[PDB]
RNA sequence: GCAG
């Protein structure tokens, strides 16, 4: 166990023993970025590979060069939290050591005239925090892994979807990592064509002639020859007998003898074997056997020098006669047998108009750069810049691996650019696929799709920035100032840093992190995305890429995926899925050696997984390893079948191998329909953290893993004893086993209290341990948001009854009791930041002040004299938080306002109230105020007060860390001093600082005292230089945006309580909106008087078949039935013998479970602490697809003395009489989702209007206005509502003169409209008349 | 079909607000067309009553007071 | 000039400062974002709000629940008008300050100005004209619009996070069109087929089905009753079950040929619940309309009969009475779903073992080469489909009459009172096709390319799907979900083309 | 990125 797991042991019902613990759930992000920024002496990964890919940089003339020696990341200027506060990226400076070598002018080598070596700064690269996030502009962003088509050659088809003849048309496509695409394809006439970058197609032999192949060499490559040799007479023909497989001869075959097959008779393999048994190598055929045969060589004359027949020339008897007259007794001829060796290449040698290499290069030029006259020296440079230069074409290492793997080569490494051999082999494999001896690639196979992740996309963008700077440094190196310039005078850091800046901030895959709960974070990091740059688009992405493939098994979750327009494009990585070193997903299996399932795991990729046959995880096996069955369900080719127990090669490592981490948390997942499992998996990530986290009574066993492997919690790095514990810090006194020599031996954990998540929730850590408690390496010391004792806890254990109640849970509504509101169960804290920005305007600067015009002194009662609100103020909607006035001019009073002010004399004010106010309906507590002043603006009293508070706090925190650490050092010194020459009567009175220099008998202990005194002196040296850094970071002026003078950010904390409209859910896709908050006495109650907390609709179960939610209810009643049994034993104060016996009877229940809790090894203190943690219900673990059977649920129900049907009889609370049927009552785990009705309710009568067209503005942030779309206009045209429609068009929206007349008419009590023309129609008329089209209105 | 019949109305405003605005507007421009605003999209676009429903009486009054 | 007028038509678009093409004069007026469609054919509208919908089943058919905090804002000029008219504010600025302070008199003014003033509630997608309907507002305290249940089927609304938009008819003509053309008590029939669209659903129909059924030996059977009031007194006293077959004197009125109602009185053989339900039936209707077990179709036909015989005004009262009595008696039954309600036939394991014997026989016949892989596969599919139908028949026969109870000692089978079966049989939720997957086997699945997998999911959701069967399940579930996601854009475009041709 |  642990000491943190025997506080409360979750009763495990899983039966399969696990052989592979769940890995670090954020390995994708952390490993990718570690490959990116770590030093790699081999030079394959990250910044080192990117630098060696660009450097060295020769000049145009080669006289000088800029080479690269090493790089180095600086330390960040601000730590992560200062970056989140000041709104700046958390990055490290990339300092790269370059060397400018100047060769000599006249030298046999260009010997070194000079070297100038120095360290040039190029850019700041953002840093992954220790949780897999980036703080980019103060917001935490996750760079999502991309799933893109691997580079390589992909053979595909369109399955007769062209030319209506149902003819399957094949195409190869060479896709590189970077560079021009190269496709070959077939047309309906069986002619091989080629496209380059998907522009118009050429005959494919043009790219064969651009490579220096002639027509004769082409026909050599793609064909084999039937040699006709003229012996004595009658056209002897060399014979290879297998070329005669399956034809009908036009002539009988006689070779020196027996007639094998007569005329017009079909030839079968017996005839071929017969001809080879006779060893037939020669025929004499009819002379018209050459009517149609194509010569395969260049046959010219020797007598008259006339070119008789060049290559690719179809022969005829007259041509045969004129060819034989020149002494040509040897006639080489193409062997094209139909349906196995087509004429495709010899057919395209006739369709291309090209005869020579230069004409082919010209034709490729004309296709590529049209309209421009092709010259030789540019057409022959365009081609060797297309696919054959490393500057422009990189097929990469994955590209070359997949390339050779597709062409069945044995070498997996090579050059990144194409070759003659590669292109020719691709054409050969395309022709083979046409000839029926190949198969097209499945493009959604996960052997053809590749995970490109953070440290690879970041390196790609960095290398783009590097080529941007190296073109400029090539341009600068070829100048004549070459003797007096250093390398940092020719490096521009701004392109390089701008590439990574736009990647990390503006890419589609660099996303604002989900920070609702720990599950949202840790599932946003394990997210795969088909979209992004270099991937699909959610509109153009078809049906087939959105589907779940058979190779998604164990690699990509089938159920956790979105539900709207990008479904199947955003995927989630499965629990055990890794990536190859190439990026292809792989998943672990157990090896089955001889029928014995070994516990040796192998990570199989999607293509290897299809070779073996692989057992299930639900496949039973006994303790010897052997399958207890003999006919095992397995998967062999993506096909799934039954096999013997000795065909089985591998076995799935776990029963939850197939699902993601978020779907691994749905108990009884195997009973939900896959749609409702998808919805539950997607609504666990929208659940906000409540006030008091409540463990699930029914979990699956992944809750500890999700809570720890996400960094929301504070896990002990070294074991020890809690020396001090406090709501904001935990001081652990390390064991002497785990501490290093010369060390204080104390770990301080500073907890995070009431900070804002990205979703404005609060992320607050509470110390889980108590004082003096022994903790171990890995225990949870502090529960973060939505965790309870280290277990992920997203909702609360509500008591549900499934029954229709008086209409109030109609159509997915939820009827909540009032005790769920009294008990503050789903009350969640939400923290808003509101900024008031004092800018410099052209009429004078805005000032933050408490002398606000036209506002009484009751509203300015919460503001201090600086004009800012007091911290701790209970504000409501409409209250001023930051008083600010703007200077204004252009007053221009009306005549009536002039008279009104000449009567009363109350003059107009020259400043305009521009205050920051609480938004309407918000009611909360100011918990923090931050003031940012541009350097040069004087600070008000409050900014100085806040700075002095921050300096006090910095000095206090650093003096307290020094006090804790020096107390630990003095305790270690006291422990070492008494190990020899004991001073136990002397030591505690002498001044402790002299223990640093007390020379003892040096056996070896004075060495440790030397190191401990060095440690103390270093701590004293270090505290001062940390405190001075903190002082100069606190008092320094802020780098604000241009124009702004100061920024006041006020943080409101709003406790939102549950209320009708708030959307609750469970783990099984059973979402719902609260319809009524019912009194306690109205709720249905059982015979003991305990009312139900939540009444759900039973009609929501059978149509959407998430039966799991019923079982989790029945089990959640069993679990609580155990708890309220133990609870009883703690109120009668039974002996610990009776408690120990009953809890042991509860943990031993179940049919062949994997866990054994033997708590005779528990002390009585440990048993009473456990029994105290189980008094609110004993938590159960129902692993996914391995969970508690129905019989085990009934047995545990019988142990808690509850009815085994799970259905008790309930009484109506209102009339006191019984509902006529038993009612399912149990404890579901309800989640409060982030769709709160406080955030959705909006209303607007009049407001601000859009600028160009005068319609209302868009969203409830800008006071909105709802879009009366096109469909609603049709809905009003379908009734005859002409007047309602005409006011939706003119006076509610666009009519500028009609909207104010309608307003003053409503106020006058005259509900009548004076509609004009919509302004947007006038905008349209003016935008058509600006097109040179006179559009008019005819009177 | 419904698309080629939607774009072959006698009204370039209906047909131009449906789709293929460029074709409808150039053809109507060189032909010098005249949209008499008879349907419902032309009367929703200019902010008038639709000629169907409670705005049918008004349009009949409009075509009995301008044709005479 | 060619780039100013229509960018990107001749050759390459001109991109400015973003490598993102410039929006020319032609792009302002063309497309889904042009003036014609973004700004002229539909526009953003004042006096409009939006909130989550929630049930409120106490309502009448013609009223919605509008939160006070939304109604105070949507009706602000109306409140300023009444605040100055009634002398409670000297100036419209004083009135603005009064409604900002939310003084106690602006709530009385606000109760005055919404009184007979309807609002339009709209749920998007407004697929058909019943997607906008006018309701009279009832001011409530929450922040969620409270939508009367019977209209939800018209809006396609469930309360799982749906939000609806409120619009205010400003003038008198728009107020009278909302009252006379669009009020929800005018839209009780569907404009597509004629069938009622304000029709009871899941909870109402289950309450009315449970009420109008008959048990065999139910408490208080066979007694003779003076009328529906005596049935209600018996049932509320606990002296007769709601399903006790009794003899009750029912007075019912026929519409004469002239149009007036003539009475008739006869002891009908009914149950107690059909007698109780008769009390809400309007007059001109036969008693045979409730003297049966009322599913969804029987209630929809009852409402249609009331509409064609008696007209709109009694049908609206009838529909609200049906909703209230169905909600009430659905609550009284406590009709709950437990795990024992999914009774799996005990002949399921035998049927599946016989089907496995047959497919293994076909397989070892294929080893004997007498069958091609084609007809082997076809026959294996057909002898699993026969097993699936045998399992479904055994399940449903075991489910639908599993009540065998006593009359005068002798056992006798009746229709089942199983909750799953009452929900499927009422038409409340689900069909036999889903009870099949709860309690039978969930059958043969299809691969993503449509070819069905030769071995079925022999398991159902009451048992576990194992990990492989669940993977095979997701194969088709994601296909259905993606089909749903990408066919709404295919249907909305057809609808747009049809509206623009007509 | 999400909600229906
Ligand atoms: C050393 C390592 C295994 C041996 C080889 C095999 C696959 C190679 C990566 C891929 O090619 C993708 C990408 C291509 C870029 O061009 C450079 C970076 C990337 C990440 C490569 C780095 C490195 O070269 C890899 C990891
Ligand atoms: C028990 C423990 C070792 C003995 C002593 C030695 C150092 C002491 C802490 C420091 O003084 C800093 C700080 C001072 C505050 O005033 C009270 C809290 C803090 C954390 C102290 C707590 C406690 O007193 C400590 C841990
Ligand atoms: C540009 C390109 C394609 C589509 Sb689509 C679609 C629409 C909405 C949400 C998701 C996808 C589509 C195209 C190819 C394959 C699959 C989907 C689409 C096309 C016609 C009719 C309806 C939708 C839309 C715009
Ligand atoms: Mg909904
Ligand atoms: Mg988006």
């Amino acid at each position: 166990y642990s000491y943190t797991e025997k506080k409360r042991i979750r009763k495990d019902f899983g039966k399969r023993p696990q052989v592979l613990d769940v890995p670090y759930l954020l390995s994708i992000q952390l490993d990718s970025f570690q490959k990116f920024i770590e030093q790699d002496p081999e030079g394959q990964y990250g910044l080192e590979a990117a630098f060696r890919s660009v450097f060295p940089i020769q000049s145009y003339s080669g006289n000088s060069e800029l080479q690269y020696v090493s790089y180095r990341l600086g330390e960040p200027v601000f730590d992560v939290q200062e970056c989140q506060i000041r709104g700046v990226t958390y990055s490290a400076p990339l300092r790269v050591k370059l060397r400018l070598v100047i060769y000599e002018r006249e030298a046999p080598e260009g010997t070194v005239k000079d070297i100038k070596e120095q360290e040039v700064y190029m850019g700041e690269i953002p840093l992954m925090t220790d949780n897999g996030t980036f703080v980019i502009n103060g917001t935490e962003r996750v760079i999502v892994s991309q799933l893109h088509r691997s580079p390589g050659v992909f053979f595909d088809s369109d399955k007769g979807k062209t030319h209506s003849s149902g003819k399957v048309l094949y195409n190869a496509r060479i896709i590189p990592y970077r560079g021009s695409w190269l496709d070959f394809e077939f047309d309906p006439k069986d002619n091989l064509f080629v496209r380059i970058d998907r522009r118009r197609k050429l005959p494919a032999t043009i790219i064969l002639r651009a490579l220096n192949y002639t027509t004769e060499q082409i026909l050599d490559l793609f064909f084999e020859k039937v040699i006709f040799e003229i012996r004595d007479n009658k056209l002897q023909m060399e014979l290879v007998p297998e070329r005669l497989r399956g034809e009908t001869a036009s002539f009988d075959i006689e070779a020196n003898g027996k007639v094998y097959v007569e005329k017009g008779r079909r030839i079968t393999a017996r005839h071929i074997r017969q001809l080879e048994k006779d060893d037939v190598k020669l025929i004499e055929v009819p002379v018209e056997y050459i009517a149609g045969k194509v010569v395969a060589k260049d046959y010219i004359d020797e007598s008259t020098g006339e070119l008789i027949c060049a290559a690719n020339m179809e022969l005829s008897l007259d041509l045969l006669a004129k060819l034989s007259q020149s002494g040509h007794k040897r006639i080489e001829t193409l062997f094209t047998n139909d349906l196995d060796h087509g004429p495709y290449i010899s057919e395209t040698l006739r369709v291309d108009p090209t005869n020579d290499r230069l004409s082919a290069l010209v034709e490729i030029y004309r296709m590529m750069r049209p309209g421009e006259p092709p010259t030789r020296e540019a057409a022959e440079s365009l081609f060797e810049n297309l696919f054959f230069s490393e500057d422009r074409y990189d097929l990469s290492a994955v590209g070359r691996m997949k390339f050779n793997r597709s062409l069945l080569r044995e070498e997996i490494e090579g050059s990144g650019i194409l070759s003659k051999d590669d292109i020719i082999d691709v054409m050969k494999k395309l022709i083979d696929i046409r000839n029926g001896k190949g198969e097209v690639d499945d493009i959604d196979h996960l052997g053809n799709r590749r995970i490109r992740s953070v440290g690879e996309m970041a390196e790609n963008q960095f290398r783009v920035g590097l080529v941007r700077v190296e073109r400029a440094v090539k341009e600068r190196l070829s100048l004549g100032d070459l003797d007096t310039l250093m390398p940092q005078d020719m490096i521009n850091a701004k392109p390089i840093s701008a590439a990574v800046k736009e990647f990390f901030g503006s890419s589609q895959l660099s996303q604002f992190m989900d920070q609702n709960n720990p599950l949202s974070e840790i599932t946003h990091k394990r997210r795969i995305s088909a979209l992004g740059p270099g991937g699909l688009t959610r509109e153009r992405a078809g049906f087939e890429v959105r589907d779940v493939h058979p190779t998604h098994y164990g690699r990509v979750c089938p159920i956790e995926t979105p539900e709207g327009p990008n479904i199947g494009l955003i995927n989630s990585l499965s629990v055990y899925a890794q990536t190859n070193e190439y990026g292809f997903l792989e998943t672990p299996y157990r090896k089955v050696t001889d029928g014995v399932v070994t516990d040796e795991i192998h990570y199989l990729s999607a293509i290897e997984e299809g070779n073996y046959v692989i057992a299930q995880a639900n496949s039973n096996l006994d303790e010897e390893g052997h399958f207890v069955e003999d006919l095992v369900t397995c998967r062999s080719k993506g096909e799934s079948s039954l096999f013997s127990r000795d065909q089985v090669d591998y076995m799935d490592v776990s029963t939850q191998q197939v699902v993601s981490v978020g779907a691994s948390l749905i108990p009884f997942l195997e009973h939900d329909d896959a749609n409702r499992a998808l919805m539950g998996a997607n609504m666990q990530r929208q659940a906000v953290p409540t006030l008091r986290a409540d463990k699930p009574l029914v979990g699956t066993g992944m809750e500890r893993a999700v809570a720890v492997d996400s960094g929301v919690t504070a896990v002990a790095k070294r074991g020890g004893v809690v020396q001090y514990v406090d709501a904001s810090r935990i001081v652990i006194k390390v064991n002497e086993d785990e501490m290093y020599p010369g060390e204080a031996g104390i770990d301080i954990y500073n907890l995070t209290k009431y900070t804002r998540s990205n979703q404005n929730t609060c992320i607050n850590q509470m110390p889980c341990v108590s004082l003096g408690e022994p903790v171990e390496r890995g225990d949870v010391l502090a529960d973060g948001p939505s965790t309870d004792l280290g277990e992920l806890a997203l909702g609360q254990n509500m008591r549900v009854a499934f029954m229709p109640w008086n209409g109030y849970n109609f159509e997915d509504s939820i009827l909540v009791s009032e005790r769920v509101v009294q008990e503050d169960r789903f009350t969640t804290i939400h923290i808003q930041e509101l900024a008031c920005v004092s800018r410099d305007t052209k009429l004078g600067p805005e000032e933050i002040t408490a002398d606000i015009p036209n506002v009484g002194e009751a509203a300015l009662s919460k503001l201090d004299e600086s004009g800012i609100v007091y911290i701790g103020a209970e504000v409501t909607g409409g209250d001023i938080l930051v008083g600010k006035v703007t200077p204004k001019g252009e007053t221009q009073l009306t005549p009536e306002e002039k008279l009104l002010r000449a009567i009363f004399g109350e003059k107009a004010s020259d400043v305009k109230d521009s205050s920051l106010r609480v938004p309407n309906g918000v009611s909360g507590t100011v918990i923090d105020v931050q003031v940012f002043t541009r350097d040069g603006v004087e600070k008000d009293k409050r900014a100085l007060e806040i700075e002095e508070m921050q300096l006090k706090q910095a000095k206090k925190d650093l003096s307290e860390e020094l006090q804790i650490l020096e107390a630990g050092l003095f305790s270690r010194i006291r422990a070492v001093l008494v190990a020899g020459g004991v001073e136990a009567e002397k030591l505690d009175k002498l001044p402790r600082d002299r223990w640093l220099e007390l020379g003892l008998t040096d056996e070896e202990k004075q060495n440790q005292l030397e190191q401990l005194a060095e440690q103390y002196d270093e701590l004293k040296h270090e505290f001062e230089k940390k405190l001075e850094a903190k002082r100069r970071k606190i008092t320094q002026g802020d780098d604000l945006a241009p124009g702004v003078l100061k920024i006041v950010k006020v943080y409101l904390a709003v406790k939102r309580r549950i209320q009708p409209g708030d959307k609750m859910a469970g783990r099984h896709g059973n979402k719902g909106v609260i319809s009524k908050i019912n009194p306690i006495e109205d709720m249905p109650y059982d015979e003991n008087g305990t009312p139900v907390d939540i009444v759900l609709n039973p009609l929501g179960v059978p149509s959407r078949m998430n039966i799991g939610q019923i079982l989790e209810t029945h089990l959640g009643m069993a679990a609580k039935g155990i708890g309220d049994k133990i609870n009883a034993m703690l109120k009668q104060q039974q002996e610990v013998a009776k408690l120990r016996e009953f809890i042991q009877r509860a943990y031993d229940l179940g049919a062949d479970v994997r866990q054994k809790v033997d708590l005779s090894t528990f002390s009585d203190e440990e048993v009473m602490r456990l029994a105290e943690n189980l008094r609110k219900g004993m938590p159960i673990a129902t692993p996914v697809f391995d969970g508690a059977k129905e019989a085990e649920i009934k047995e545990l129900l019988k142990l808690g003395d509850l009815p085994t049907s799970g259905q008790i009889r309930l009484y109506d609370g209102r009339t006191g009489e019984q509902f006529e049927r038993p009612v399912t009552v149990g404890y579901m785990y309800m989640l409060k989702l982030n769709h709160l009705v406080d955030d959705k309710m909006h209303a607007r009568s009049t407001g601000s209007y859009s600028l160009v067209t005068q319609q209302p503005l868009g969203g409830k942030a800008q006071f909105g206005g709802q879009r009366f779309g096109e469909m609603e206009v049709w809905a009003l045209e379908a009734y005859g509502a002409a007047y309602t429609l005409q006011e939706m068009l003119t006076v509610k929206s666009d009519d500028v003169n009609g909207r104010t007349k309608m307003y003053k008419n409503i106020v006058d009590g005259n509900h009548q409209m004076e509609p004009g023309m919509p302004e947007s129609f006038n905008v349209l008329l003016k935008e058509i008349r600006s097109l040179g089209i006179n559009i008019e209105l005819e009177d | 079909g419904i698309t080629k019949a939607s774009l072959a109305t006698e009204s370039f405003i209906s047909a131009a607000s449906f789709q293929e605005t460029t074709r409808v507007l150039t053809e109507a421009a060189v032909a010098g067309k005249r949209d008499e605003l008879r349907g419902l999209k032309e009367n929703v676009i200019v902010g008038r009553l639709i000629p169907a429903g409670t705005g049918y009486a008004y349009h009949q009054d409009r075509m009995r007071r301008r044709a005479a | 000039v060619d780039a100013l007028l229509d960018n990107g038509r001749r050759g390459r678009a001109i991109t400015g400062s973003n490598k993102r093409p410039l929006k020319s004069l032609a792009d302002m007026i063309k497309g889904k974002q042009g003036r014609f469609r973004q700004n002229l054919l539909g526009k953003r509208v004042d006096y409009s709000g939006r909130s989550v919908i929630t049930v409120g089943p106490y309502l009448r058919l013609h009223q919605c629940g509008l939160p006070k905090k939304m109604a105070l804002e949507l009706f602000k000029p109306f409140i300023y008008g009444k605040l100055e008219l009634r002398g409670l504010a000297t100036t419209i600025k004083a009135a603005k300050k009064m409604v900002e302070r939310e003084e106690a008199v602006v709530w009385d003014i606000l109760d005055e100005v919404i009184r007979e003033h309807p609002v339009l509630l709209n749920r998007a997608p407004t697929l058909h004209r019943l997607g906008i309907q006018a309701f009279e507002p009832v001011l409530i305290e929450g922040k969620a619009i409270q939508l009367h249940p019977l209209v939800c089927a018209a809006y396609n609304a469930d309360f799982d996070g749906d939000q609806m938009a409120v619009h205010v008819p400003l003038t008198l003509e728009a107020q009278l069109e909302a009252r006379a053309l669009m009020m929800s008590t005018n839209n009780i029939l569907s404009p597509a087929n004629g069938e009622p669209i304000i029709v009871p659903s899941q909870d109402v129909v289950l309450g009315l089905y449970y009420m109008t059924r008959d048990c065999v030996n139910a408490k208080g059977e066979g007694m003779v009753l003076t009328g529906p009031k005596e049935a209600e007194r018996l049932y509320r006293s606990g002296l007769a079950s709601l399903h006790a077959r009794v003899k009750v004197r029912i007075t019912e009125y026929e519409k004469d040929a002239n149009g007036e109602l003539v009475a008739k009185t006869s002891l009908k053989d009914t149950t107690v619940g059909r007698a109780i339900l008769w009390m809400i039936v309007p007059k001109g209707l036969p008693y045979s309309i409730v003297n049966q077990a009322l599913g969804k179709k029987a209630i929809s036909k009852m409402l249609n009969t009331c509409y064609r015989i008696l007209g709109l005004k009694p049908t609206v009262i009838f529909a609200d009475q049906i909703m209230y009595t169905g909600f009430a008696y659905a609550a009284r039954s406590g009709a709950s779903v437990g795990i024992d309600d999914m009774v799996i036939p005990e002949k399921k394991h035998e049927i599946i073992s016989e089907a496995e014997a047959e497919v293994a026989e076909i397989q070892e016949q294929f080893q004997s080469g007498l069958v091609t892989a084609g007809e082997r596969y076809n026959k294996v599919i057909d002898i699993w489909a026969a097993a699936n139908d045998r399992v479904s028949k055994a399940m449903m026969d075991n489910l639908q009459t599993e009540t065998v109870i006593n009359r005068d000692g002798q056992e006798e089978k009746q229709v089942s009172f199983n909750s799953i079966y009452m929900m499927a049989d009422s038409g409340a939720r689900g069909s036999a096709a889903q009870i099949r997957q709860l309690a039978g086997m969930r059958g043969l699945m299809a691969k993503p390319d449509g070819s069905i997998i030769e071995t079925p999911i022999t398991a159902n959701f009451r048992e576990g799907l194992n990990v492989l069967q669940y993977f095979i399940s997701t194969h088709g579930a994601r296909k259905g979900l993606a089909d749903t996601a990408l066919k709404t854009a295919n249907s909305g475009y057809l609808t747009r083309r049809l509206v623009d041709v007509a």
